[PDB]
């Protein structure tokens, strides 16, 4: 029975099945501009990729990395590419993982052994060249117990991938055709040996106005299909959205506005199915009912900036924020009209040395 | 984090005295033990800070604080106060204790009004932004 | 940091809503900083209406889409004394 | 093993590097000339590391951008020239070598 | 020049060191096709499991031979050109010091 399950696991694996790509650029344009707004840089890079693969004959693998503030759409762009090139998609989170066996299965002599996640992707996706999407490389579980992230190099190294093998079915696989992608909120935590391999594309944030053009098209309809409504009953003018984003959510990412509009729609659903309106129509006067009173208002706390405080931009771990810096006396200054002691400073606020 | 919060409030106290009552020198001239009993989770930890400064000032001038004036907040090292989280449980805890006045950062005037009206009877709130406000809502 | 102290020293307030950033050299030279695009959008959210960057990064800031940069009034600088005259008086 | 002089990298990349990457992008020499002058300009400005890895990234990028101009774009034979370059790979990165003067 | 005198082939160890990206690995491979010895890369950067250089007891469940036997099995020659990598960064921990190994 164990070897039978092993035979099954082996036979399922494609060995040369090659989902075919489209390679005309026009169709790649159309399929990219209709899925994600803006963030044109990543589009241009993928477009160049398509341009080269069409020249040098056969299909090609490549590594890439994306990084930026959370909720910018990284994972969303992945699938859009997956249907752009026509490659099959398969997500694979690895944040905080430590079981190198999970990336490599088990010996097959172990009780209950099953091949590593990738083989499951081969059995499921049925292509030899799917679109693996490693997630959160930054957050991989990096412990004393054998760092899987070192183990990842066997997959992701362009040369050592060519004969990758896994403990379940020992025979080497040839992953070279896979198109890996990696997503990390910040690139520096990524372990050094691995960081050098992958290309580092940079998704950005979004201007306040930019979120307006975002949410009217790619976001509201999504939640509208999630709550099961039709546009016939749940219109949301733009003006309500600009008020939302300016007030109720101060985050460079779009996730938080995504929470709000979700909430508004689902409350609208309650007003429809049993409630009063047969067609809820949020208007700026109405909204505070649905989502309650405004939370944020006084952006940039100080306004006169009393002496000894100055603003300072900071490229924090997620997005960027306008944190202030502040200072003050700590003893009466004229302790002695003759006093000669260096006016020693004392820094505070979680200084790194 | 409480240690930096403590020093922050401490320096603000040292500034407030010289800005207020120069003749006293109790703070800059004396050692002081201060004890905050545990129970606050670290993430809300800073919320205690607004209490801290009033402790010292009471010790400083030596006048007692006005009775049963519960409060919370977060101090800015230049007299601004900042929002704290999780207020509703805090307010009911103040209700169990017989509190009959309370002071919150003005930025949280929203959440306090979500509370059911029966919860809010018998309390007497004072929203504030700059810290100097609190100085006149405790002592005089 | 330095502007804080100097503001405290003379005690005059900083010119309003003039965010700044940089990296100081111990002799008044300023140095390039990283990640400018995210910083600029964050400063835009706060209603900033002036901003100061190391002159060495006058490059990256101009790659930004024109709509992001509309309405700001930048002052690139290299030696620190420059920033001092673009803040207080 | 040692580092490499600024001039030395020119003679390196002109032979053992550009043709290799040209074969990686699937081009033939017929369509992707890069005068020497653009390489010296690159090495002088866009990458200051004694190793050649960073220049290796630049010229790789430039070539593949040429591939995009070929397969669908206009020119049948891209010809990089220094005036052309800032288009392809963008604005100069380093400039003020030696901070103080 | 020396191996040609004293009859048979002879092994020897050597070390290279210098700024990254100077081309070290590239000459390694070039030597492999120069002398005609088989090549086999073997990173050891940051490792700490001495069992990796020595395999496992074979009495443990799932034990497998150390890396070297795999290289010898693969190149099928008795005298390949192993290329230890990143000696500088060997994981020197309590968990069994590779540096002794
Ligand atoms: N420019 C955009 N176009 C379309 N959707 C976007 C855009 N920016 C953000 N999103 C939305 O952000 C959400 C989350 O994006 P994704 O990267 O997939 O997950 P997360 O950002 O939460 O890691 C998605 O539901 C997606 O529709
Ligand atoms: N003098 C040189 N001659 C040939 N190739 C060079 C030279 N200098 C650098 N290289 C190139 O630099 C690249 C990386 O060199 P190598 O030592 O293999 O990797 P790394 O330098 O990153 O350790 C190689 O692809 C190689 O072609």
């Amino acid at each position: 029975n164990v070897t039978r399950n092993y035979l099954d696991w082996l036979t399922s694996i494609p060995w040369g099945k090659y989902s075919n790509e489209n390679l005309d650029l026009a169709r790649a344009q159309a399929v990219l501009e209709e899925d994600h707004y803006g963030m044109e840089d990543v589009k241009k890079r993928i477009l160049e990729f398509i341009a080269v693969s069409q020249l040098r004959g056969s299909t090609q693998g490549k590594i890439l990395c994306f990084y930026g503030p959370p909720g910018v759409g990284k994972t969303s762009i992945a699938r859009s590419i997956a249907r752009a090139l026509n490659r099959e998609y398969f997500r694979f989170s690895v944040g905080g993982m430590t079981d190198v066996a999970e990336i490599k299965g088990h010996r097959r002599t172990y009780v209950g052994a099953m091949p590593g996640k990738i083989i499951q992707c081969l059995k499921k996706t049925k292509t030899e060249n799917p679109l693996i999407l490693i997630d959160e490389v930054d957050k991989i579980g990096r412990g004393y117990q054998g760092d899987p992230s070192s183990a990842l190099l066997e997959l992701l190294d362009p040369e050592q991938n060519a004969n990758f093998l896994d403990h379940y079915l020992d025979v080497p696989v040839d992953l070279s055709k896979v198109l890996f992608i990696c997503t990390a909120n910040v690139t520096d935590t990524i372990p050094e040996p691995l960081r050098d391999r992958m290309e580092m594309i940079n998704v950005s944030g979004y201007v306040a106005q930019e979120k307006l053009a975002i949410a009217e098209r790619y976001l509201v309809p999504q939640a509208r299909a999630l709550c099961g409504l039709d546009e016939s009953k749940a219109k949301l003018s733009s003006d309500v959205l600009t008020l939302l984003i300016k007030q109720y959510c101060r985050e460079s990412g779009v996730r938080n506005l995504q929470k709000q509009v979700e909430k508004v729609l689902r409350k609208s659903a309650y007003k429809i199915v049993s409630g009063e309106a047969e067609s809820v129509e949020v208007t700026p006067e109405n909204l505070q009912d649905f989502v309650g009173k405004p939370v944020f208002t006084v952006e940039r706390m100080y306004d006169v900036t009393p002496p000894g405080v100055v603003m300072g931009l900071a490229w924090t771990a997620m997005g960027g924020s306008t944190l202030f810096v502040e200072t003050s006396l700590r003893r009466p200054q004229d302790k002695d009209a003759k006093g000669d002691k260096d006016g020693s400073l004392e820094v505070t606020g979680q200084l790194g040395e | 984090v409480m240690k930096e919060s403590a020093r922050i409030a401490y320096t603000f106290a040292r500034a407030f005295l010289m800005q207020h009552a120069p003749a006293n020198d109790y703070l800059v001239t004396s050692h002081i033990h201060l004890h905050v009993p545990e129970g606050a989770t670290p993430k809300d930890g800073p919320s205690a800070g607004c209490t801290i400064v009033t402790a010292l000032l009471s010790l400083a001038m030596g006048r007692p604080v006005r009775q049963n004036l519960a409060m919370t907040g977060e101090v800015s090292l230049t007299g601004k106060i900042l929002p704290v989280g999780g207020i509703k449980e805090k307010t009911i805890a103040a209700k169990r204790a017989g509190v009959t006045c309370i002071v919150l950062p003005a930025e949280n005037k929203k959440d306090f009004y979500d509370l059911a009206a029966f919860i809010t009877e018998g309390l007497e709130v004072h929203f504030v932004e700059h810290y100097r406000e609190i100085f006149d809502i405790a002592f005089p």
